């Protein structure tokens, strides 16, 4: 008997402008508004996504075939028993090569990582959109709202008269 | 005004009794240094308790060089405050310089002071011919040198020496209340304070005197009580206390509550 | 001639984060906890301002809520969101908040003698609690969802007032009182307010609230409604109390068929027939067999030499109470008197109690022996995480093995009182549990000298992350790892120890060390004057880089404060020798200093030369201080660029009252420098 090959189910996945995807079903599962919609039945011909193009689902498939990836080579508990200290130690390793693998990923234009932000949203990715919603907190972190403004090419609405009041009314923010 | 100095000078009103008591406390101190002694008389006596203008708890601020040269000025104090207490009569226990300014109080006011309780009492500090003030001028120069130049290691210095018996606890008080002093008031008021001789005023005190006197003391030669008792008007008697040093209100509350409640029975 | 088709690029970029629906940033910024970067966000736009006013669920107020700039804020304070709410620090500390009781100024025991016109305050009640309800009003706008509410109680009165506006969410209530609890107040009747508002509460704290014993057997006793419903309960009062009775802690039991976490100190002694003995914690086991935490405590005195005395409890008792009470999994119980055996008592736990995870012993003698081929006592609750222990003086290394094969899911480990524990053990059981092993407690072991322990913490050197340990200085260079994971360190000095060894005995590289307490044990006056130049080693600690928060306490350092006698040194230059060095920390963000306390004086003051030794730390954001000082010592801090959190929290009992009779600290002082403080200009 030919051994069967476990045949990874593929999610067709068309982006907006008309480019498709072909990304294994677990892939696919993360994103919960793609899981929903795999279990309706209405992925044999391919999902639209009107609101994602190929370079940000591209990356989203990036990062989501990372996580799941992690998420298998990661040492599963032995029913109820706690892993051994060898298993521990596999897993630690996966979880610092996977956060490492999201401090790069989101090390991307603001756009781009203003755009990973959304995708993540309506893809309903929490784990995407966390790492990219504290990406931005952190490259906040830090900062005085003036070079903040530059930071994110704001110009600064405040006149003096408002500035000066909110600035005093706040000063238990810097201090 | 009498009102506002209640404020300033953190005057309070305590104790019940028809007999009013005013407590005035010494050099670099305040009227705190009474707190150890003070429950003795709340029972029997009225008692009023009241802050110098040198003392660090009034604002620094506030303390005039030019008026407070002189103990007329804290005299003044004194009288605004216990006139804006409505106060006809009253007993007074001073306690080094504010002996000299009840001395001076009776003098001007004898009607207000019924009896006067003299704590460590000096009309003079400089020696003269017979009269030994116990101190010369070069050692009250040197003091003030010591304290100029270091506050800090002249207070050190000092404070044990005041206190002189071996009570860490009322040196420790002392040592916070000279401390809180500020250094150019302090050197002005105690030139204002060495300088003082009421030798000349003591027989014009009418009152009825109490001095206390301790086993030792540094800058009071038992000499001092005689001369006290020998020159003052008012018929003065002296205590002495079988303990030593400059601040038995701090170092030995027993002994000296057991002298006030007896002098302020009647008076 | 046009020759112009080339400027066709200038359209402004928006920033997406706005473009971003804003439950999108909602999220995003439910994730930011630090609130100075919270508010400077909500600084930097005022979308953003109006996100973080809505993200917000807990704060605590600085400054006087009573004065009129925290009264008329505008509608923008507002805080929908707001749960935990605490009022604990506002301006002046130590002070009875919208108290209806009157000021007692002047009252003095005496028959006023009616023969004087001049500035009578006259009382008005009617203004009092006019402005007490006002308050309360602003504060239910500004904050109207607050469930766990914080709060410095010096009367019930504040309590009558607060409650009616949270009555219906309060659910955790914090009650704060250093300060002497009010000897006109009925038995009980701190609490009773509570007990008869809020219907929604489910945890109660008491653990630094001074309060008796008896106040809240008859409030808890006599409210049952309410105490059929608690949840948590804390009962420290302060740790002023010699501790609960059985008598008292009884009918506390019987009003409570539903607590699930307790925090109690309790009169323990065998000597007192109201002592908790095995009977009082079988009743309380029966009484509330869903408790999940407890945590109690003997309360002691120093003067207790050795307690070799046994505790009123049995091992047979601690089994039967272990079966009680199956949902146990945090589990404190500090003794000073000895549990001898008390091995099958802990077998009993875990079988009775496979969900035990915390466990903290004091005193206790024979816990794990490693005596039989089998694991013996703790080293078969092979659940447990967290283990401290007191007192055990017969603890063996092979008994640390027992515990570390058994235990093999300890993450945290403590000794207290452990003489018969050497390094080779220590090592061990690092290495067994390196994997798991993250934190590590030696405190007082004789033979487990600093150099000794830190050189066996090679395995986890690597894992570690917080350390406390007592200092005890003994009279190749192998590359010791430096402290990579250890962010945290607690230190125990005894009087006039060096700090300096410290780092030569292992700990000189710490690159992640952000935060550090130091804690200096010993009576100063009975310690020899050290030579004038001699320093703690404050300087030393430099070679730490995130090093940002300072805990010194040396509250504890009792010494003549500012005159010793001869030969003897001051408390002055005690601050002077333990503070020198300071100004090194360059990160230092936050301190928190304790001021010697002097026996003679009630007052933990600070001198003058530590004020010179803190005012000269420019990268100090954070300053608390424990204490009291002069006015006069103010102003140098405002020197100082960065500081706005300063409080004299004298939060030890009792707490000095302050009325108007004191050259320390006074309450409009301490308004108008925080006037003059929040008048600086401070960076963004």
């Amino acid at each position: 008997m030919a051994a069967e090959a476990e045949t990874k189910a593929m999610i067709t996945l068309r982006s907006c402008e008309g480019q498709v995807f072909e990304v294994a079903e677990a892939v696919a599962m993360e994103s919960q508004t793609i899981r929903h919609m795999i279990e309706d039945k209405c992925a044999d011909t391919g999902i639209p996504l009107p609101n994602v193009s190929a370079k940000i689902l591209s990356k989203v498939i990036e990062y989501c075939s990372k996580h799941v990836e992690a998420r298998g080579g990661a040492a599963a508990a032995a029913d109820g028993d706690a892993p051994a200290p060898a298993a521990v130690e596999a897993n630690k390793a996966v979880e610092d090569e996977l956060k490492t693998f999201d401090a790069e990923f989101v090390k991307v234009d603001q756009s781009t990582l203003f755009d990973l932000i959304l995708a993540a949203n309506y893809l309903n990715i929490k784990g995407l959109l966390d790492l990219t919603c504290q990406t931005v907190a952190d490259m906040i972190k830090g900062k005085t709202p003036e070079e903040i403004r530059k930071t994110f090419n704001i110009k600064n609405d405040f006149t003096p008269e408002e500035e000066e009041e909110v600035r005093r009314e706040n000063q238990w923010a810097f201090e | 005004s009498g009102a506002k100095l209640l404020q300033i000078l953190n005057v309070r009103v305590v104790g019940s009794g028809e007999r009013v008591v005013v407590l005035s406390h010494g050099f670099g101190t305040d009227q705190s240094a009474w707190s150890r002694v003070l429950p003795y008389l709340t029972r029997d006596h009225r008692v009023v308790l009241y802050d110098l203008v040198c003392a660090g708890s009034v604002n620094p601020d506030h303390f005039d060089f030019r008026r407070y040269d002189n103990l007329d000025a804290y005299v003044d104090d004194l009288l605004a405050i216990l006139d804006a207490l409505r106060i006809p009569r009253c007993a007074f226990v001073g306690h080094s310089v504010s002996a000299m300014i009840g001395i001076l109080a009776s003098i001007r006011r004898p009607d207000l002071f019924a009896k006067l309780v003299l704590i460590g009492a000096s009309p003079r500090f400089l020696n003269d011919s017979d009269y030994h003030g116990g101190f010369e001028l070069e050692e009250i120069q040197q003091v003030f040198d010591a304290m100029g130049a270091n506050y800090s290691a002249w207070a050190t210095g000092y404070a044990p020496l005041a206190v002189g018996a071996d009570v860490p606890a009322a040196v420790q008080e002392f040592s916070r209340t000279l401390f809180n002093m500020r250094p150019d008031i302090s050197l002005h008021v105690c030139q204002t304070v060495f300088k003082t001789d009421l030798r000349g005023v003591l027989g014009m005190v009418r009152a009825p005197c109490v001095v206390v006197q301790t086993t030792r003391d540094v800058s009071v030669p038992a000499s001092v009580a005689a001369y006290l008792k020998a020159h003052l008007g008012g018929r003065t008697t002296v205590e002495f206390l079988q303990t030593e040093g400059h601040l038995p209100h701090l170092s030995a509350p027993s002994l000296l509550a057991q002298v006030l409640r007896r002098a302020l029975a009647r008076y | 001639m046009a020759e112009e088709e080339e400027v066709e690029e200038g359209r402004s970029s928006s920033s997406a984060i706005l473009d971003l629906p804003e439950p999108l940033l909602l999220h995003i910024l439910s994730f930011l906890t630090d609130v100075r970067s919270r508010h400077r966000a909500a600084l930097a736009c005022g979308r953003m301002r109006a996100a973080e006013r809505a993200t917000r669920s807990e704060l605590s107020l600085r400054g006087d809520p009573r004065s009129p700039g925290f009264l008329f804020l505008s509608h923008a304070f507002r805080f929908p969101a707001l749960e935990h709410l605490d009022l604990s620090l506002v301006s002046p500390w130590g002070h009875p908040l919208l108290s209806s009781v009157p000021p007692c100024g002047g009252g003095g025991g005496g028959a006023p003698s009616a023969s004087s016109s001049s500035g009578m305050n006259v009382y008005h009640p009617e203004a009092i609690s006019e402005q007490n309800a006002f308050i309360a009003a602003r504060l239910a706008g500004c904050f109207p969802a607050v469930t766990s509410l914080a709060v410095y109680c010096r009367d019930p009165t504040t309590l009558a007032n607060l409650t009616p506006h949270w009555q219906a969410s309060l659910r955790r209530v914090k009650l704060v009182r250093w300060h002497q609890r009010p000897p006109t107040l009925p038995d009980g009747a701190d609490l009773e307010p509570l007990l008869e508002t809020c219907a929604a509460l489910r945890e109660l704290d008491l653990s630094e609230f001074y309060c008796w014993t008896e106040d809240v057997v008859r409030a808890l006793t006599t409210h049952p409604s309410a105490t059929a419903a608690l949840t948590h309960l804390d009962l420290g009062l302060a740790a002023a109390t010699d501790g609960f009775k059985s008598s008292e802690l009884g009918p506390i039991a019987a009003s409570c068929p539903n607590l699930r976490k307790l925090v109690a100190p309790c009169l323990f002694n065998p000597r007192f027939s109201d002592c908790v003995g095995d009977d009082a914690l079988l009743s309380l086991a029966t009484s509330c067999p869903r408790l999940t935490v407890l945590r109690l405590s003997e309360p002691f005195e120093a003067a207790a030499n050795i307690q070799r005395e046994e505790a009123a409890i049995t091992v047979a008792g601690l089994v039967a109470f272990f079966a009680a009470l199956p949902a146990l999994e945090d589990f404190t119980m500090d003794l000073q008197h000895n549990v001898l055996e008390a091995a099958p008592a802990m077998e009993a736990l875990a079988r009775r109690c496979p969900r035990i995870k915390f466990l903290t012993l004091g005193s206790f003698q024979g816990l794990c022996k490693a005596s039989w081929l089998h694991l013996d006592g703790v080293a078969v609750c092979g659940g447990l995480e967290s283990l401290y222990m007191k007192n055990c003086q017969d603890l063996t290394d092979a008994s640390l093995a027992a515990i570390g094969r058994g235990c093999r899911r300890l993450a945290k480990f403590g000794i207290h009182g452990c003489d018969l524990v050497t390094s080779a053990g220590i090592r061990r059981l690092a290495f067994t549990l390196r994997p798991t092993l993250k934190e590590v407690t030696v405190l007082h072991c004789r033979l487990l000298h600093t150099a000794e322990c830190l050189t066996a913490l090679s395995p986890i050197r690597d894992r570690i992350e917080s350390l406390e340990i007592n200092c005890v200085w003994n009279t190749e260079f192998d590359d010791l790892g430096s402290w990579e994971m250890l962010r945290s360190l607690s230190l125990w000095f005894s009087a006039g120890q060096l700090l300096s060894p410290l780092i030569s005995a292992g700990l000189d590289s710490c690159p992640v060390l952000e935060e550090i307490s130091i804690k200096v044990e010993g009576d100063c006056r009975t310690c020899p004057r050290p030579a004038p130049r001699t320093i703690f080693g404050l300087s030393d600690l430099a070679g730490f880089p995130v090093l940002a928060k300072m805990k010194l306490d040396l509250s504890e350092a009792v010494g003549y404060a500012l005159t010793a006698p001869t030969g003897q040194m001051d408390l002055s230059l005690w601050e002077r020798f333990y503070l020198h060095g300071i100004e090194s920390l360059q990160t230092l963000y936050e301190l928190d200093y304790w001021p010697p306390q002097d026996k003679d004086v009630h007052h933990r003051s600070l001198t003058l030369p530590a004020v010179g030794l803190i005012q000269r730390c420019v990268g100090l954001r954070k300053l608390f201080i424990h204490g009291t000082t002069h006015e006069h010592f103010m102003t140098f801090f405002l020197s100082i660029p960065n500081l706005r959190d300063m409080q004299l929290r004298e939060d030890y009992y009792p707490a000095p009252e302050n009325d108007l009779m004191f050259t320390e600290m006074r309450a409009e002082s301490w308004l108008r420098f925080e006037v003059q403080l929040n008048s600086r200009q401070i960076d963004d």
